[PDB]
């Protein structure tokens, strides 16, 4: 009642300014204020203001230390008194933080309480040495079946996801993390990936959705949003990718597989212009930052694949990079595709030609890729690529008089490609990505109708299931196709598509 | 008076800087009233640049100011009245009215920044507006609540499809709405002042089921930045305290962003990215914040953008892009091909389009009508080089669909009654749904493309074709 | 210490009983009695109707 | 019901404002100057165990 | 009723065949439809007089 709130202020006493610095704020302009004190002082160490506000002091300058206000000007005035809370910026890392929406200090947005983290480490940490990594050979899957064949992901790594703006960029990632549901459910902390959704500048009422929707799909109960959101200040924003790389650090360093994905550094960007302008460091190129580079980069390295006498765990990653309108010429997206190890690039045209969620893998590539793949999807995808790079050639010969040849690769193209169609937040297992694609590779699919593929492939996962669930446990077991296996899988597929 | 006096020191246009005394200091984002034989002019504390001499911003004109001239502190961020009785009322930035009905009746007073709500606020929305436009319902339905993007660039008449908007969707709803102009022209006030006097929103002999805030262009860039705040917790009163659903309504959104670039140089914040204000992301990120679906009310704001060159990848109009819930893109070429509404439709989605959550039908219905017109747009440059011989029989069946459905689409509008004569056809969505699968269907395939043409519904479309028969 | 000063004077000594029927009234929806399902009136009257109907049909063929 | 539910929150803001009151009586009362004397012979000793 | 209604006015559409002129068979037959339909809708939303007097 009221009671419980005035001794919560009577639980609030304590006082006595003691501190070795003090500040005085000198004057206080456009959230930096500039102070006169705070002699020793950690850089980049978090200070609190007279009005509770929170800071960094990204500029120590002889005289006076230009504090940068993560807080609301109009609290603040001149001559303050500045305390100096002592600590670098750090934030609580445990595993309290699972099915836990916390905002960028920590403070739980989603009003979960308190977290159960066992520790507050560093928002920057350098990333792991050479020795500590170990060359990556578990892969990771999407449930989507294009990625995971055409651009298999692994464990510890990163791959961008460069594309169009709004096109449901957050979409193509939330795909990924309902498959790792499946995978959650199962032991092993190496199948356990904790994923970690970094909402940058992103409104609340769109984190909302998100939030509801995870819930729906049960997501909350591994997944981790670290939420600043478009309201949140620009300080909170810039230093957000790295305050949840720490998150991460934890489940990473007892050994544990999780995947985080930043979306998008292109707004993390922006607040670094900000903070940079308002700080009046000269801003790089195309009015972004110069060592933003050095930022970005820094925080991507710290996503790897730790070696085995670093107890064999990783923090995969994958960074979403808005495109200024498709211009993956521009210095942010520049600098990033060179960080990054792939790319996935989202083609408008096929968003709008009905490839809903679009990816277009010609311009998706993997530089690790296969690496890390399933063997039996292995086995079953090195066609698929080559059938469908054909396809794009003689997509454009599809405009009359047309050789049996080409007309056959069309045929067999324009199959797969409905094929490859996926319907939005429904995730995919291997052992059902498998059979469909197999079908396709043994062009048993060739014959289906166009119309028919959709309708085929329910039907046929059907008619595996009752049928020939003993395949698909095979499929799930062995995780190799055996020539027993693709044998009886054949004659199955033929069976189905017969029908 | 107050001991809080400050003296004037500098005046370098809008950046007007005080020289408040000892022990008395206002704070950021303070009001100062400074007595001028030009009424009170109002500054919005914006910097403290020490030895209690503060810099800030006009709002009001700074012609005829003299230096050392007492500035009274009126304190916090300008707090205009907010009340029942502000419906019915034009009333500009600094809170008074401009329509002569007198002093604005104050039940309370406000100061016109607010907080953004938290995430715990925050309800996810989900019902859907049906405008009774074709464009909008089937192919990018609105949602109650929504931060609808009226997208375009000049020249079509983003003003006229606003006034459409009001025309049907605020009639409609029982709940009020604020109409807010931020930097628009004089001209443009009069003819709303005059159009809602006579549709009636606007009833002067008993209240009015909407509230006025015309910020015009002539206005100081301090002001020009300033009213979105004010408008903004005028429906904050509506949705909040009166517990209503408000139909928030804004124009135009780049005139925003345009002002606060301005005063970022005059503040000496060095231009940022395409000569935009650094804290152009901020800005935006506080006024779509603060407003939201809250257990007291939900708000739908409409706001327009001027798209600069009709480039949408110019930084003000991209920031703005992903702030907003229903994008949609006027498109000055299809206005001109004579497609009253203006809007491209492969060029405007909404978040809420989510297939079976608009219906699982709906949606097919509607991706059959998108990869109809996307083939069509394609096959165009086929015709155009090649020729129409090169297409084939179902090529030609989805082509000739793809040009009834593209003058299906238009339609006539109340507003246009005043452009051409014609008035408008409101076709519920249900009936969309349906006048749409039956083209595709090719049940009025029979039917000629002039006869889809600035009509309504299939059954209207099924009436001129019998008047151009006979 | 000041806090319990402020305190115990404050919860002990103020206390608000609640506002009036009529503040409450005026911030939420009042409340008024309709009348009337809708008063129709019959249609046409005489044999202006009647007259009308036999003789307007001239819609046979010419 | 809505204004039901409003009226105990808004009961709160009602008596903060009674705070204020409470504050300006307070810093009138000779409690401006005994428990300020307080505060000095506290902060003394807070000092004294540094 | 409804039914008896659409039923006449298909039987309706050839006996305005067979009488060249017909202009108000389609006024009779688009008018008792569009009310028709209206009501029906009216009917479907009639909400009867009730409160909550229990729950709120």
């Amino acid at each position: 009642e009221v009671s419980s709130i005035l001794e919560e202020r009577i639980k609030g006493v304590s006082d006595e300014a003691n501190l070795n610095e003090t500040g005085r704020v000198l004057a206080v302009g456009d959230g930096i204020a500039r102070v006169f004190g705070l002699n020793n002082i950690q850089a980049e160490e978090l200070v609190e203001f007279s009005s509770g506000v929170k800071g960094m002091a990204l500029n120590l300058e002889p005289g006076q230390v230009g504090i940068v206000l993560f807080g609301s000007d109009r609290l603040v005035k001149e001559g303050e008194l500045v305390k100096r809370t002592g600590n670098i910026v750090d934030v609580p890392v445990g595993p309290g933080l699972l099915g836990r929406v916390v905002d960028a200090l920590g403070n739980p947005i989603d009003g979960k309480g308190p977290i159960d983290a066992a520790g507050r480490s560093r928002a920057q940490v350098k990333a792991p040495g050479i020795l500590p990594r170990r060359s990556v050979h578990e892969p990771v899957q999407t449930g989507l079946k294009a990625v995971d064949a055409l651009v298999p992901i692994g464990r510890g790594q990163r791959e961008l996801i460069i594309g169009d703006r709004q096109t449901g960029k957050t979409a193509v990632a939330l795909d990924t993390i309902l498959n790792q549901k499946r995978w959650n459910n199962g032991s092993d902390e190496s199948k356990k990936l904790y994923c970690v959704y970094v909402a940058v500048g992103q409104k609340r009422s769109t984190v909302a959705q998100l939030v509801q929707t995870l819930e729906q799909h049960d997501a909350m109960k591994y997944s981790i949003i670290v939420a600043a959101t478009a309201s949140e200040a620009a300080p909170l924003q810039y230093l957000a990718p790295f305050t949840a790389a720490s998150i991460g650090e934890w489940f990473r360093d007892n050994g544990k597989h999780a995947l985080i994905v930043y979306d998008d550094l292109s707004k993390q960007a922006v607040a670094y212009r900000q903070l940079s302008l308002l700080l009046r460091r000269p801003p790089g190129r195309e009015a972004y930052p110069g060592d933003v580079f050095y930022l970005h980069s820094r925080l991507l390295e710290r996503a790897a694949k730790l070696s085995e006498k670093e107890g064999s765990g990783s923090l995969t990653a994958l960074p979403v990079i808005e495109t200024q309108g498709g211009d993956v010429s521009a210095y942010i997206p520049t600098n990033v595709i060179s960080i990054t190890d792939g790319q996935i690039f989202l083609e408008a045209e096929l968003f709008y030609k009905g490839i809903r969620p679009a990816i277009n893998v010609g311009l998706s590539v993997s530089r690790v890729g296969s690496a890390a793949q399933v063997k039996a999807l292995k086995q079953v995808a090195g066609s698929l690529k080559l059938f469908l790079a054909q396809y794009r050639e003689v997509a454009a010969f599809a405009q009359s008089d047309l050789d049996a040849s080409t007309k056959q690769t069309l045929v067999r193209g324009e199959r797969l490609t409905q094929l490859l169609k996926q319907n939005q937040y429904s995730p995919l297992a291997t052992e059902e990505q498998v059979p469909l694609i197999y079908a396709g590779v043994n062009g048993h699919l060739d014959g289906i109708e166009l119309s028919r593929i959709g309708e085929f492939e329910s039907s046929f996962l059907s008619y595996l299931k009752s049928n020939h669930n003993e395949l698909l446990t095979e499929i799930r077991e062995k995780g190799e196709l055996s020539k027993e296996l693709l044998a009886s899988l054949k004659s199955a597929t033929e069976s189905f598509v017969a029908t | 008076s107050t001991p809080i006096t400050g003296k004037v020191t500098a005046v370098i246009g809008a950046i007007v800087d005080v020289h408040f005394e000892q022990s008395e200091l206002p704070a950021i984002l303070n009001a100062l009233e400074i007595k001028t034989p030009q009424g009170k002019l109002v500054l919005e504390v914006a910097q403290h640049l020490g030895e209690n001499t503060v810099r800030t911003i006009a709002m009001d004109g700074t012609e005829g100011l003299v230096r050392g001239e007492k500035v009274l502190d009126t304190g916090g961020p300008i707090s205009v009245p907010v009340g029942r009785e502000t419906l019915g009322r034009i009333i500009n930035v600094i809170g008074e009215p401009i329509d002569e009905r007198g002093p604005i009746k104050s039940k309370l007073r406000k100061p016109i920044h607010a907080d953004p709500p938290s995430f715990a606020e925050q309800s996810t929305s989900a019902e859907i507006l049906e405008t009774g436009i074709k464009v909008v319902d089937l192919l990018a339905p609105y949602a109650r609540g929504g931060k609808i993007g009226l997208f375009g660039g000049a020249g079509v008449g983003k003003t006229v499809f606003i006034q459409e908007l009001i025309n049907n969707i605020a009639k409609a709803h029982g709940g009020f709405s604020v109409f807010t102009g931020v930097g628009e022209r004089t001209r443009e006030g009069n003819d709303l002042y005059r159009e809602m006097k006579e549709t009636g929103v606007i009833n002067l002999e008993g209240e009015s089921k909407v509230a006025l805030v015309f910020g015009q262009m002539n206005e100081p860039p301090g002001a020009r930045a300033r009213v979105a705040l004010t408008g903004l917790t005028i429906a904050e009163y509506f949705r909040d305290e009166e517990g209503q659903d408000v139909l928030l309504f804004i124009d135009n959104i780049f005139r925003f962003t345009q002002a606060g670039s301005e005063v970022s140089a005059l503040l000496g914040r060095i231009p940022s990215a395409v000569g935009y204000q650094p804290t152009l992301a901020t800005d935006m990120g506080l006024l779509q914040e603060r407003i939201t679906t809250t257990k007291k009310g939900s708000v739908t704001s409409v706001q327009a953008v001027y798209v600069p060159a009709d480039d949408l990848t110019d930084p003000a109009p991209a920031t703005t892009f992903a702030h907003l819930d229903a994008t949609t893109v006027l498109s000055r070429g299809i206005s001109e091909l004579g497609i009253y509404p203006a809007v491209d439709p492969l060029d405007s989605k909404s978040r809420l389009l989510d297939a079976a959550v608009v219906g699982q039908e709906h949606y097919d219905v509607a991706s059959k009508v998108q990869e109809t017109l996307q083939t069509y747009k394609s096959l165009q440059d086929i015709i155009a080089i090649l020729g129409m011989d090169e297409l084939s029989e179902q090529d030609k069946l989805t082509v000739e669909r793809a040009r009834k459905i593209q003058r299906f689409l238009s339609q006539p509008f109340a507003v246009a009654e005043v452009f051409t004569g014609i008035p408008g056809k409101l076709v519920r969505l249900k009936d969309t749904v349906a006048s749409f699968k039956a083209v595709l269907e090719g049940k009025y395939d029979n039917i000629p493309e002039h006869a889809f043409y600035m009509v309504g519904g299939i059954e209207d479309v099924v009436a001129k074709a019998e008047k151009l028969a006979a | 210490n000041v806090i319990q000063d402020l305190y115990l004077r404050e919860l002990k000594d103020t206390k608000l009983a609640p506002s009036t029927l009529q503040d409450a009234e005026g911030n939420v929806k009042p409340w008024n009695p309709p009348q009337k399902p809708n008063l129709p009136e019959l249609e046409l009257q005489g044999p202006e109707a009647l007259k009308a109907y036999t003789e307007q049909n001239v819609e046979t063929a010419h | 019901v809505r204004y039901e539910a409003s009226l105990r929150q808004l009961e709160q803001r009602q008596l903060a404002k009674s705070v204020i009151s409470r504050v300006q009586s307070e810093l009138g009362n000779p409690k401006f100057q005994e428990k300020v004397l307080q505060q000095s012979i506290s902060e003394i000793e807070q000092l004294l165990s540094k | 009723a409804k039914s008896a209604a659409n039923k006449l006015d298909w039987a309706k559409v050839i006996s305005s065949l067979r009488i060249t002129g017909s202009t108000a068979t389609q006024l009779s037959s688009f008018k008792k439809r569009n009310d028709e339909a209206r009501r029906q809708l009216l009917e479907l939303q009639s909400q009867p007089t009730e409160v909550d007097f229990s729950h709120y």
